[PDB]
């Protein structure tokens, strides 16, 4: 197992793993096992129920596929992405807010960025922005922020020379296309996973770091891309280890941890914005 | 090589189903928002909260109630209302925001932007969409002071058309202005179905939801009498 | 036949009961001039109200597809058609009468929602609705002029292709009217030598199949009448007479299926005649015993 996605109800999984095979287990037997791709499958996700049950895939075949649920139940292959040269390292659908865009980085530091015009019509796919890291991708994360206020913002972290290993990008109205916003230069040990926390109401947001450690940043949009003030406010080293994946709570609050040591640990912030660990399990 | 998730029900998952939020739905599912005055929502809304072992929430209730439904200057608390919606946004608490929004109505929506008003409705939306709680939510959109959500609600509208004549009806009416015929008549009690009218999309057929809803846990064909397995038992 | 009178309380004589299609809502328009309406294992009162300045005579259901419609001819030569909303709105009045609205009763809805009035000068109208969405417009369509004093009409049941519309009409002597759609108006079908005392009741029977209609004619004596087709012209012949009554009868009334006949006499006795032939199944009275 390659990575674990919940949907959007919470009642539904989408399991991917090095045998060829991606599983959806429902509230759980598997109700769907069939073959993706001609390499291992790396990260699985969920799209919006309103687009319907829709599912991304990215292996290390070079190519991106989407997947829909179609009535028993049956998946099918609606589109595959073979616009990456090297292998598709992470993939994320943006947030509803911005309609049906995909977002994929390639091992060869481009960021591939697609959308379908019509979202009844899923065998379309259009490269909308191609954004260059100059650095191996690792895993991206989308800005959930339905905000007006905040731009569609995206985050690359490369897992590559001590140079930042983590890009942020805006979305400019005025030239319609994504720049660099942010860079980390604290930030030079290998990123293995980054997972922006939601926003639900809060003014600024919440970047988490995998790394040797993880740290946690506020990037407070300060009144061209708009400056931040970012100031690490968590830097967790209960781990010991690497750190490979990381997840946030469904409210923004808790930040669910998982290191190399195999336990997974919680992180959250009192009122006084210190924040402690809630728990470990294993 | 390790994959970690967490869940919307408070799950996580690592496979790990470790279980590891029933204050939120409980409280959507029995806050007051309209249709009552404002001493007898924010009362309401406090011994639910109380109820719940929310204090501070509903301490937050009644002195709204305090506040408004009551000499000191009438815009003395506005900056007061205004910090406590930002504080209780910022800590990830929207259901509290929203409610005080939909409660206090006019008396709070001009001190706060619509940017910030939009983002905490859309995320409370989200949140209430998310735990499959329709009813609130829509309540909330409808109730909405922010005229973008409640534009959210409305291509929800269905036209129809008589079968006999296969022609545009009126959308007020339920006489066919061709067919000369009702078109609405219902399927099981042989009346006119002025209102709600559940339809198939395999038959064509239909009637009154409550009549329908009856008729199907009796049986599995279409009471219209077409063959048409609408249920399939 | 079991009696057992209803718990229902009236501070006024009734002058004519009415059911609904179904059974359940009825109608009543006592002596002071009120409309009342119940409801159905008891019956509960629902609506009440004044309808006229003169009295009321007959009060009539219409058919339940075009909703709870009532209608009740009056002595002001007015027929006030009212809708239910429970408050009850009057929707129209059909004042186009010179004399006194002696009856009036609804046609069957297998040809929409149409109304009779017969007048006590002699003539009888017909009121129809174009569009059934809005019941304040009533156009009137046909003028049957009798001829003689009308008393009660009844509409035909049947909802045959083969059987055009056809109305009753009696006097105080039975003229009986078919619509001709080669002319496309109403005129005289049958009449019924036969029938020389003055009528109070005219009622035609639900065909319910049958290849011909029935009628049955309140007089000094009860008289069945069976039409049976061949204007389309009919084999008027007379199937039953009964004298059980003794008096002048004021009521007639079939059931459901058309086979047991009520007749209500003044001599205060509900008869209920059935075929077996036709011969009386039971005796009523006041009380009833
Ligand atoms: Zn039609
Ligand atoms: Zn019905
Ligand atoms: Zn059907």
């Amino acid at each position: 197992i390659h990575d674990v996605s919940f949907d959007f109800h919470g009642r539904r999984m989408a399991t991917c793993s090095s045998d060829q095979s991606v599983k959806v287990w429902d509230k759980w037997h598997c109700t769907a096992s069939w073959k993706t791709h001609s390499g291992s499958v790396w990260r699985v996700t969920w799209a919006h129920p309103e687009f319907g049950q829709v599912l991304a895939s990215c292996s290390f075949d070079r190519t991106a596929a989407v997947w829909e649920e179609i009535v028993q139940s049956h998946w099918v292959k609606r589109t595959t992405l073979v616009d990456s040269r090297t292998s598709v390292t992470d993939v994320k659908f943006a947030p509803k807010h911005m309609g049906l865009m995909l977002a994929t980085c390639s091992a060869d530091g481009i960021v591939r960025i697609y959308e379908a015009p019509d979202v009844m019509n899923l065998s379309q796919w259009s490269l909308q922005h191609e954004i260059s890291c100059k650095l191996s991708c690792s895993c991206i994360s989308w800005n959930p922020s339905s905000s007006r206020a905040h731009s569609p913002m995206i985050a690359v972290g490369s897992d590559d020379n001590a140079m930042a290993k983590v890009q942020i990008f805006e979305y400019n109205e005025n030239t319609r296309k994504y720049a660099k916003a942010e860079t980390l230069m604290t930030v030079t040990d290998p990123v293995h996973d980054i997972a922006f926390a939601p926003n639900l109401g809060r003014s600024f947001h919440i970047l988490a770091i995998a790394t040797k450690d993880v740290r946690i940043f506020t990037l407070k949009p300060v009144r061209g891309p708009t400056k931040f003030e970012i100031h690490i406010v968590a830097q967790f080293d209960n781990h010991n280890s690497q750190v490979w994946r990381v997840s946030w709570n469904i409210t923004g609050t808790v930040l669910a941890s998982s290191g190399d040591d195999g336990c997974v640990r919680l992180w959250k912030a009192n009122y006084m914005d210190n924040w402690k660990c809630t728990g470990i399990l294993k | 090589p390790e994959g970690l998730c967490y869940g919307l029900f408070g799950d996580l998952a690592f496979l790990s189903v470790f279980e590891t939020m029933r204050w939120f739905v409980d409280t959507a599912e029995r806050y007051a928002l309209a249709g009552r005055p404002l001493a007898e929502l924010c009362d309401h809304n406090a011994k639910v909260a109380r109820e719940l072992g929310r204090n501070q929430v509903a301490q937050t209730w009644t002195m709204l109630r305090i506040i408004y439904c009551s000499r000191l200057p009438p815009d003395f608390f506005g900056v007061l209302v205004r910090d406590m919606l930002h504080f209780y946004a910022e800590q990830g608490d929207v259901q509290m925001a929203v409610s005080v929004l939909i409660v206090l109505g006019e008396r709070v929506r001009k001190d706060i932007d619509e940017q910030t008003q939009e983002h905490w409705y859309t995320s409370y939306i989200d949140l209430l969409q998310r735990f499959r709680l329709w009813n609130v939510s829509n309540e909330v959109v409808k109730l909405s002071t922010s005229r973008a959500v409640s534009c959210l609600n409305q291509s929800t509208t269905l036209h129809v058309n008589c079968s006999h004549c296969k022609r545009p009806m009126s959308s007020r009416g339920w006489v066919c202005d061709r067919c000369h015929r009702c078109a609405s008549m219902c399927a099981v009690c042989h009346h006119v179905v002025k209102g709600l009218f559940v339809w198939c999309q395999g038959c064509s057929h239909g009637g009154h939801l409550q009549h329908i809803m009856k008729w199907l846990e009796g049986s599995s064909h279409c009471p219209a009498g077409c063959g048409h397995l609408c249920e399939y038992s």
